DNA sequence: TACCACAACGAGGTACCTCTCCACCAC
DNA sequence: GTGGTGGAGTACCTCGTTGTGGTA
RNA sequence: GUGGUGGAGAGGUA
């Protein structure tokens, strides 16, 4: 998405883009004059052009013709390994002169095709080679999800992890939101009989598998722990019924 | 397994003289701490009302004039050797 | 005094200077002089 | 480098100054390779050129400048030495004999950003990736994309996953031979032959 | 069922009652034989049995008896879980002091014994005696004595002097306190002083006297002779594999106590020395602390590690502190997670979801519907279906899934919104699909967001979610009106590229028939997107309801834009979409066709437009490349002049010539300066940069550069942002907030140097640092606010009240900051309306202002109108349904039952991470009037106001005050009151830069007293700079004229003696140190003449103080009541000006101390809502002495300035809202049926007046001063303790509810949240109110 | 068609007793005790008793004879 | 005797994921 | 394995209330 | 007629 660019101020993308672009282009072309059946003469020459244009420092003629070089050309027939430092690194007049070098658009820029309509888009789009990562934070350890399982012993309520068969949070936050609708029903369900209701989720798995949704009250077994170590606590607590 | 550098405080003395609201008023050139490889912390405390105060890392706020004693310094020579 | 009275300058904690950076080596010696310190304690009420 | 720990502020007494960058913090540590959440700037890298002291504290290397030439000597500075030299940035005019041809030259005197001449230089730095990290100087182009996108560049950077084929990338910062090394995931011949 | 939940202390008789045992053997179950042990933690005989229907010896393996206990097996064989109800107790071998109600902030027992708590902190550590029945001796009962003391007492007394020791002493005392007596004693004695802290502490006694009397509690319970023991199953021990143990800390605590107590009896019935048996004591009173509580005296710690022992106030606290995890938290079943991902042909109501996920959420529903239609017999087959996936459990799969809406929300839950219901859709992957139009709701960007998903189970429960949660139903944002599922960055690029219009386009200037002519057409691509083109089109127009009126007209417009109008509803003008569409006219186009057509068509219409586009966003070949980012170039010129202007300055600097610091702010100065130049110049460069020829001449149109798009279509990036990319970047800041002297001129394009990058990186970090502070920040807050205002619900339907506040127009400076009509919109009135003409009702009564009112208000000159708040709305235990204005997430009025106060709170809370003068000068043409403007024309006719109240307003041709200014005191001003004034005249000319003391009074005065030196000095400047007398400083004066003082005595031109108007006094004012009298001594000097002049944050932090109305520490000293008012006395220091009103002489005048700087005028209009001396504003004053609406009209516009600053919108119900919660509560000054002083909730007030009326007297109605509350303090003061007890403080909370013996009646939301109940508010009012009427009524 | 809980949300004036209306007449059409007076569109209790009440044609009178 | 410096208590964001690692003695 | 259990090493927030012993 | 997780530490995601 090019709209991506422009809030995150990092123009890095797009002149990678531009750089790989051209040394995609660039191994494409010693590929061609490869497969040509080029004399090492003309792929010598041709790389020194390439690497006497802007910076560094070429240092052919240093390496056996028949062995090296076409060593090194079967290697970058792949494309051109850019070497750009941090800040002593290509500047834009560089990457112009290497893609009209290159033989693609100064710009950067094509028109392309759209795929299915097969209509030109009318502006011409930035394309080129861009180094794309993967990291790991891949869905199938991220998948989880529960219906019922085990429970902690003191407060019967789902265990938190997705290693334990565990169901998420139902953060104090969530509830507030719960709240703020004029929704009720699901607030009371999901508090007492979908989590920490002994008699009363028992008993709603018997309603859903007869198609029955009556989900009988119940009275959770947390607040009654509260209860009993508030108890404990020499505080006398009761209901007046 | 590996182990992280730990970037901490030098040991030694550090002053600081921090605006703070704590003395309700401008300024205080504050205290200063010296820390011990290994050891106790000693704290040069200083009073609003132009007073030295010394503390031991876990022990209440005590005027320098204690601690000059305790060292043997006299309580005119050490003012005679500090003051003038 | 000095600092109070105008007399130089408060020091800066944002100095790197005023920091340091240990090393593996470092807390290694200083768990092993703990270590030490516990075994001599221990031979020195043995070893009376 | 981290400053949590035995002896370290904890996650409670951050503030403000332990999590920020300052004039002293170049070419030391970086100060864009830091994880962004509940410790941020608490846990920083070192340079690339980083190096501890004698006295454990960091140095970082310079070149000492005589007036008009640019001496090859390279000496390692640390914090408080660098107080009275006046430091200008590794890139700057040259006149192919090592003479700065620039008449207003940037430079940091006291740890203050301004340019100065080339009469007055007195230090000038080694490589201008001597105050990133080495994830942070893996980034192509780094000098064209803002601090914030560097930090989380770098931070994604650290947690990439090999593919079943790894292919170099087309444009890069030249440190990959360097890092590849470094790292003792590669078979390095211990002697010639 | 039930009610009432209660609070008392523990009599040690019932709490033998509910201990089902005696505890003596501190070890657990046996590891080597695997049972508990008789009398252990666990002991069968006392908690139940292990196995379910089981005895010890097994002597009983039947179920048929349930109840009965074997002979040899004892413990009764029941059912297991019962080890979760039981509980034992344990048999102290001395009674201990309990720690809550010994170190709380108030020590309890402390006040109930009338001394502090050093003393009994003493004797609970056998250090120092106490007489007990001192009798007719020298001792008396409060004397506490050491060693040599009591032997010495013993040897003269003998007996009839009993001393005693330790917590046991503590229980005689206490039992022996004469509740009644001690009652009596101090009800007398509290008039008897007059002090107000013996009186304060008299209080105190008195209600905690009256508070155990009427609770009937027994304060020897306090100091505890046996305590309970935890059920097992509440602290259990795991073991783990390989015969490890994991024993909770409770437990550990247990065997201590245990030890401990045990040791205590085995050496007490052998009489162990007393040194011995007391040193045991104490360790057995420090175990039961730290069993009770930890950290608050010993910090007790486990053994072999760091980690202190988590003792039972930890597990009241529950887990992330006192926010109960167990009791709030609760993690929930038939729930699931994953990552986002962005489905484009997803409609509004509908989600994706994952085939795995749904199997496993709807497992039993799968099950049912299996063994219905009959695939499934045994459970054990359909277990085998589902674990193979036949393609048979899709097709029931898809059928429950078909019509079963699903619930979603995100991690940080900020609004309602960001949880919403949807009706999923099947989609192969891991990944959730989710609608982009929602994305902005959630503010989830696909970067990796999780989301969480949930499923309503009940019938109940499923329509809610459909009916009230559907993502279609919540489209406007509750916070205000406007729509929050808006097009974000991708569909509104696409919308704008079509709304533009190319200067020569192929196909511009040919007509169409129809939209699906100018369709053919494009899509033939025959014709460009944009050109300008004439079409007829067919235009429903509803401008009369009840009536689609529909007309054909013939339009020039662009192609893109036809195309676009046929997705709009048939209830909108087409002109609507004629111009460019830009973000921020889609959504008023979103919000007009919302309150226009309707929901249903408003939806369609949303959908609709996303795909639209959507798709042309795919058409249009938009990209960003590096050619687009255009730097212009005048920035080479720019920067190098100003490259020479700062060496030029640096040069002059170096000279010495120019100062560093003013150095400093020119080179800034310069360097902002040459920015601003740069980045206006680079924006004309890049908006203007298309240069086109149609047919001929080369014309210039509005620039098509991609970025150029993106920046001015709103769908991403900002000016700003530009700014940095291609122009140079500006200043950046240094840590300590100043601004680097040398600024980046670099852009991102050009790249940045080393030392730039390493200053942008201080900026950036500065940012990302405080964004997590920031974000703990507002998260405190809102959970603040959700705790004070979670009770408030819309309850009644019309209080009726004709109160409300008079809201006008945000008017702040020269221009309007908020139209009036847009303030008013979506409340009601609270009277009649008028036109300029009075007796012309307007708008009659409390009619809800709609589109319509308020476009009719528009029309006519309204300019002020009082609207009903719930600061109004005086019902009792909740909020009118008028007072409260129209819904926001709905075009309609609320309805009953509607939680607004968690909706407020959320509201407000939710963009938290969002944030971080001489004369008068009018603006415009207007006619000029004065408000509040009292002074006498000057000798010229200058109309000096030295008045301080004094406000200049310029009023429209129409009448409305388009501008007001503030008029300063000693302001000249050219009066021609109704008279348009030109724009930019400066029509007043104070000038104060001192503190002129005005004449009113004409005449030759007499300086008397004026002594030159000892009370003045005719001290002259240099040059001849100033001819005049400078007064004596009080202290620089002499010994003799440090209590001199000039006095002016205001005499007339011939020596007629003239005195102030009231007061037979001369306006002979003081005249102070630095001050200027330039008139010569007998000079005739005009009314109004000078005599003497005196020469003179924002964010979270500034939100958060507000909410707490917490005190500045130095507030604006503010005037007390209209009047005379005099000097102070700064003789004492503090300088007393007494205040002289004129319809009656009021002395009481506080004396303000010197040391903050008073800028009153002796002798002046007190003015009593006025200040006196200047300084930040205080709240709790201007609600004692301005009133109420007042004040809230004051913290409203602070909280909005913030709020506007950042330019987040919020509507004012909220604050308001909130505003209501905090002043719930009112203090008493005379009460006549309760207390002198309390602060007591208005509604106990409202109804024991009502009921003292047609009561007993009518003199014991009661008279009450309303009382402001923090947040923070409000909501820990509610009548239900429980709320107070999982907000914050719950030690302290707890011991109120124990010494007062509180019973909560469940009547708030989060009371029902804890015990489960349903909410009182939403779907559960009608449950609530049913309960209710069988309750009350019978 | 689908569920008309907006216009059906004005006649009430509600939007929560028009839930509760709802659940009932959804637990009648579980229970079997009554007929979809609406022609049923081959979908579940809910949404036949949304459009049943939206169509105007069972109320509280409706639904407490229906009972 | 009403301010006042000083000390202590009490708060300081949600949700999720990964890893390791868990009282000593002692006849 | 089954009873039995006490201190040298550590101190490095930041407000905001609230209660307290000291002085004017 | 029966169904199996505490705490600490570190790191990471939004
Ligand atoms: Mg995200």
């Amino acid at each position: 998405n090019p709209l991506g660019v422009p809030s995150r101020m990092n123009v890095g993308q797009i002149l990678e883009t531009h750089l790989g672009l051209a040394a995609k282009g660039l191994g494409e072309k010693i590929n061609r004059m490869l497969e040509e059946q080029r004399k090492v003469a003309e792929l010598r020459k041709f790389l020194h052009e390439i690497y006497n244009e802007i910076g560094g420092r070429e240092e052919n003629l240093d390496e056996l013709g028949d062995n090296e070089i076409l060593a090194l050309a079967k290697n970058l027939r792949g494309g051109v390994p850019m070497a750009t430092p941090v800040f002593d690194g290509a500047k834009e007049r560089e990457i112009k002169a290497m893609l009209k070098l290159a033989d693609l658009p100064e710009s950067g820029q094509m028109r392309l095709f759209d795929g299915r309509t097969g209509n030109q888009f009318e502006r011409p789009t930035t394309v080129g080679y861009m180094y794309m990562l993967k990291l790991n934070h891949l869905v199938d350890d991220k998948m989880h999800a529960r219906s019922t399982g085990s429970y902690s012993l003191v407060t019967q309520q789902p265990l938190g992890g997705k290693a334990q068969f565990g169901g998420q949070r139902f953060g104090e936050m969530e509830v507030w939101a719960l709240e703020a609708y004029g929704a009720a029903y699901t607030l009371q369900e999901m508090l007492t009989v979908k989590s920490d209701d002994v008699n009363g989720r028992t008993k709603m798995y018997k309603n859903i598998v007869d198609g029955d949704h009556r989900m009988e009250a119940g009275m959770p077994e947390s607040f009654n722990v509260l209860i009993k170590e508030i108890r404990s606590l020499g505080i006398d607590i009761e209901l007046e019924t | 397994r590996v182990i992280v550098s730990q970037l901490h405080r030098s040991p030694g003395v550090f002053f600081d003289h921090d605006r703070g609201k704590t003395h309700s008023s401008g300024k205080l050139l504050y205290s200063a701490r010296i820390i011990p490889y290994r050891g106790s912390w000693l704290d040069f405390e200083f009073d609003p009302k132009d007073c030295v105060f010394v503390r031991i890392d876990r022990r209440r706020k005590l005027p320098a004039s204690v601690l000059l004693r305790a060292l043997g310094y006299s309580t005119e020579e050490i003012l005679n050797a500090f003051y003038a | 005094v000095d600092i109070r009275n105008g007399k130089g300058i408060v020091d800066d904690i944002d100095h790197l200077g005023n920091r340091r950076v240990r090393c593996v080596g470092e807390m290694a010696e200083n768990q092993f002089r703990v270590g030490l310190v516990r075994v001599e304690r221990a031979v020195k009420e043995r070893l009376s | 480098v981290s400053a949590l720990g035995p002896g370290g502020l904890t996650r409670e007494r951050a503030g403000f100054e332990v999590r920020d960058v300052h004039p002293t913090h170049y070419g030391r540590v970086c100060p864009i390779e830091t994880p962004e959440g509940p410790n941020i700037g608490l846990i920083n890298s070192l340079a690339t050129y980083a190096r501890t002291n004698k006295y454990g504290f960091l140095e970082s290397p310079y070149r000492v400048v005589k007036d008009s030439l640019v001496t090859d000597e390279i000496v390692f500075l640390s914090a408080i030495e660098e107080a009275d030299h006046v430091i200008a940035q590794a890139s700057a005019t040259l006149n192919e004999k090592g003479q700065l041809v620039d008449e207003l030259v940037a430079v940091r005197h006291l740890n203050e950003f301004t340019v100065k001449a080339p009469e007055d230089v007195t230090l000038m730095d080694v490589s201008p990736k001597q105050v990133v990290s080495v994830a942070a100087s893996l980034i192509p182009f780094l000098e064209h994309d803002d601090a914030n996108r560097a930090l989380m560049g770098s931070n994604m950077q650290r947690q990439a996953v090999p593919t079943l084929r790894a292919d170099k990338p087309l444009v890069g910062t030249g440190m990959e031979r360097n890092v590849a090394r470094d790292s003792g995931v590669c078979v390095v011949a211990r002697r010639g032959g | 069922e039930f009610d009432a939940i209660r609070i008392g202390l523990a009599s040690p008789e019932m709490i033998r009652s509910w201990s089902f045992g005696e505890v003596k053997k501190p070890e657990t179950i046996n590891y080597r034989t695997f049972k508990p042990e008789r009398d252990g933690l666990f002991c069968a005989k006392i908690f139940g049995p292990v196995k379910d229907y089981e005895c010890l010896c097994g002597k009983y393996k039947r179920l048929k008896h349930r109840g009965v206990i074997c002979e040899k097996c004892g413990v009764e064989v029941a059912l297991a879980k019962v080890r979760r109800e039981r509980m034992g107790h344990i048999e102290l071998a001395s009674p201990v002091a309990h720690i809550w109600f010994l170190k709380s902030l108030p020590s309890r027992i402390g006040l109930l014994l009338d001394m502090t708590l050093r003393d009994i902190e003493r004797v609970l550590y056998f250090e120092s005696y106490v007489v007990i029945d001192p009798g007719m001796t020298t001792l008396e009962k409060g004397q506490l004595l050491n060693d040599e003391q009591y032997f010495e007492a013993l040897e003269e007394f003998g007996d009839d002097f009993d001393a005693r020791m330790g917590a046991e002493a503590v229980h005689e005392l206490l039992n022996a306190i004469d509740l009644e007596h001690e009652i009596g004693r101090l009800r007398e004695e509290i008039p008897q002083t007059n002090s107000e802290t013996k009186i304060k502490k008299l209080s105190k006694r008195l209600k905690l006297m009256e508070a155990f009397q009427g609770s009937g509690n027994k304060p020897e319970w306090m100091v505890l002779t046996v305590l309970p023991v935890l059920p097992p199953d509440l602290r259990p021990l795991v073991p783990l594999d390989g015969g490890r143990f994991a024993t909770s800390d409770l437990n550990d605590l247990y065997r201590r106590v245990i030890n401990r107590n045990n040791r205590l009896k085995r050496l007490l019935d052998l009489a162990a020395p007393d040194i011995i048996v007391r040193n045991e004591k104490r360790m057995l009173q420090e175990a039961v602390d730290a069993l009770l509580d930890n950290g608050r005296r010993g910090r007790a710690i486990t053994g072999s590690n760091k980690r202190p022992l988590k003792s039972l106030a930890d597990m009241i606290k529950g887990k992330q502190g006192r926010f109960r995890q167990n009791l709030l938290g609760k993690r929930v079943d038939y729930s699931g997670r994953s990552v986002i991902t962005v489905g484009p042909t997803l409609r509004l109501h509908q989600c994706g979801l994952p085939k795995k996920m749904a199997l496993e959420l709807f497992k039993p529903f799968i099950f049912g519907k299996l063994e219905g239609r009959g695939m499934a017999t045994t459970i054990k087959a359909a277990k085998k279906m589902v674990e193979r996936e036949l393609p048979e459990v899709w097709d029931v799969l898809a059928e429950v899934i078909r019509e079963h809406p699903v619930l979603l929300n995100r991690a940080p839950t900020l609004h309602r919104l960001g949880i919403q219901a949807f009706e999923p859709v099947l989609i192969e992957g891991k990944a959730i699909q989710l609608h982009p139009l929602v994305c902005a709701a959630y503010n989830a960007d696909f970067d990796g967001d999780q989301m969480a998903v949930h499923v309503p189970l009940t019938l109940e429960a499923q329509l809610e979610a459909r009916a009230l949660m559907m993502s279609t139903n919540n489209i406007l944002s509750p916070a205000n009106g406007e729509p929050i599922i808006v097009p974000s960055q991708d569909v509104v690029m696409g919308l704008y590229y079509m709304t533009r219009e190319a200067i020569n386009a192929k196909g511009e200037g040919m007509a169409f028939a129809d939209l699906q002519e100018v369709d053919r057409a494009y899509r033939s691509g025959q014709a460009s997107l944009h050109a300008r083109v004439k079409v007829r089109i067919n235009e429903k127009i509803k401008g009369e309801d009840g009536q689609l009126t529909a007309n054909t007209r013939i339009v020039d417009t662009t192609v893109g834009r036809a195309l676009l109008f046929q997705v709009v509803p048939a209830g909108l003008p087409f002109d609507v979409v004629n111009q460019s569409m830009k973000k921020k006219a889609i959504s008023k186009l979103i919000n007009h066709c919302y309150r226009v057509v309707g929901l249903k068509d408003t939806v369609i219409f949303a959908d609709q437009l996303m795909y639209t586009g959507f798709a042309y966003s795919t058409i249009s070949g938009v990209s960003i490349g590096v050619n687009d980012f255009v730097i212009p170039d005048e920035k080479a010129r720019i920067i190098n002049a100003a490259t020479d202007e700062v060496k030029e300055i640096e040069s002059q600097y170096a000279s010495g010539l120019v100062t560093q610091g003013e150095k400093y702010n020119k080179v800034i100065d310069l360097w902002s300066k040459a920015n601003d130049e740069v980045s206006k110049a680079m924006m004309a460069n890049l908006s203007k940069e298309k240069v086109v020829d149609r047919e001929g001449k080369e014309v210039d149109q509005e620039s098509f550069n991609s970025m150029y798009m993106m920046a001015d279509s709103g769908a991403r990036g900002s000016a700003a942002q530009i700014r940095q990319l291609a122009g140079m970047r500006g200043l950046m800041a240094k840590p300590d907030g100043s601004i680097i002297e040398t600024p980046i001129t670099a852009n991102f394009r050009e790249g940045l140097n080393v030392l730039q990058y390493f200053i942008s990186t201080h900026g950036a970090r500065k940012g990302l640092a405080d964004t997590a502070l920031k974000t703990a920040n507002s998260g405190y807050l809102t959970r603040r606010l959700v705790d004070v205002a979670q009770d408030l619900v819309v309850t009644e339907i019309d209080c009726g009240t004709e109160h409300g506040l008079l809201m006008s127009p945000h008017i702040e400076g020269g221009d309007v900051v908020e139209p009036l009509g847009e303030r008013v919109l979506g409340r009601v009135i609270a009277r009649d309306v008028f036109k300029p003409g009075s007796d012309e009702v307007i708008v009659p009564a409390g009619t809800l202002i709609d589109e319509k009112w308020v476009d009719f208000l528009e029309v006519m000159s309204v300019d002020e109108v009082v609207v009903r708040s719930p600061i109004t709305c005086e019902t009792r235990h909740g909020i009118c349904a008028m007072c409260y204005g129209r819904d926001l997430a709905r075009g309609h009025r609320v309805n009953i039952g509607e939680a607004v106060g968690v909706i407020a709170a959320q509201s407000i809370g939710e963009p938290g991470t969002q944030l971080t003068a001489d004369n008068v000068q009018v603006k415009n043409g207007g006619t000029i009037r004065l408000h509040n403007l009292k002074h006498v024309v000057r000798a010229d006719g200058a109309l000096v106001a030295v008045s301080r109240s004094g406000e200049l307003a310029v009023a429209d041709d129409f009448g409305r005050e388009r501008e007001r200014y503030k008029l300063p005191y000693g302001a000249v001003i050219s009066v021609k009151e109704g008279d348009k004034v030109d724009p930019g005249a400066i029509v007043a000319k104070w000038d104060p830069h001192t503190h002129p003391i005005v004449t009113e009074v004409d005449g030759t005065v007499a300086f008397v007293g004026m002594e030159e030196g000892i009370t003045v000095k005719r001290q002259t400047d240099e040059l001849t700079g100033l001819t005049n007398i400078e007064v004596m400083d009080p202290k620089d004066r002499p010994a003799a004229g440090k209590d001199i003082r000039p006095a002016v005595k205001l005499i007339d031109a011939a020596g007629k003696d003239l005195l102030l108007p009231g007061t037979d006094v001369p306006a002979q004012y003081f005249l102070p140190a630095n001050a200027l009298v330039n008139l010569t001594d007998g000079a005739k000097v005009s009314i109004g003449d000078v005599v003497a002049r005196i020469p003179q944050t924002g964010g979270l932090p500034r939100v958060a103080d507000l909410f707490e109305a917490r005190r500045p520490k130095e507030p604006s000293i503010l005037a007390e009541i209209s009047g005379t008012i005099s000097f102070g006395k700064e003789t004492k220091g503090k300088r007393r000006l007494v205040i002289t009103p004129n319809d009656g002489s009021d002395p009481y005048e506080e004396l303000i101390p010197k040391w903050r700087h008073l800028n009153v005028f002796e002798g002046e209009q007190v003015n009593r809502g006025e200040v006196i001396s200047d300084g930040p504003s205080n709240p709790h004053d201007i609600l004692r002495l301005l009133g109420v609406s007042s004040l809230a009209k004051y913290i409203v516009n602070e909280i909005q300035d913030v709020y506007r600053l950042q330019g987040v919108k919020i509507n004012d119900k909220h604050i308001e809202t909130i505003l209501r919660q905090m002043l719930r509560k009112v203090e008493v000054s005379e009460s006549g049926d309760s207390s002198f002083i309390k602060g007591d909730q208005v509604e106990l007030t409202q109804v024991l007046e009502e009921n003292e009326q047609l009561g007993t007297e009518d003199k014991f109605p009661a008279k009450y001063e309303r009382v402001l509350l923090g947040i923070t303090k409000a909501s820990l003061s509610t009548e239900s303790f429980i709320s107070a007890a999982s907000f914050q403080e719950t030690t302290r909370v707890l011991t109120e509810a124990a010494v007062t013996g509180k019973r909560d009646f469940l009547r708030g939301l989060k009371e029902n949240v804890v015990v489960g109940r349903l909410i009182p508010a939403g779907t559960g009012l009608a449950y609530h109110s049913e309960r209710k009427r069988q309750r009350d009524l019978g | 068609a689908r569920v008309t809980v907006e216009d059906c949300l004005d006649n009430v004036d509600n939007r929560f007793e028009l839930v509760m209306l709802a659940t009932k007449r959804a637990r009648q059409l579980a229970t079997g005790g009554k007929e979809p007076k609406v022609a049923w569109e081959n979908d579940k209790p809910t949404v036949v008793a949304l459009r049943e009440i939206a169509s105007g044609l069972v109320d509280e009178n409706v639904v407490q004879q229906e009972d």
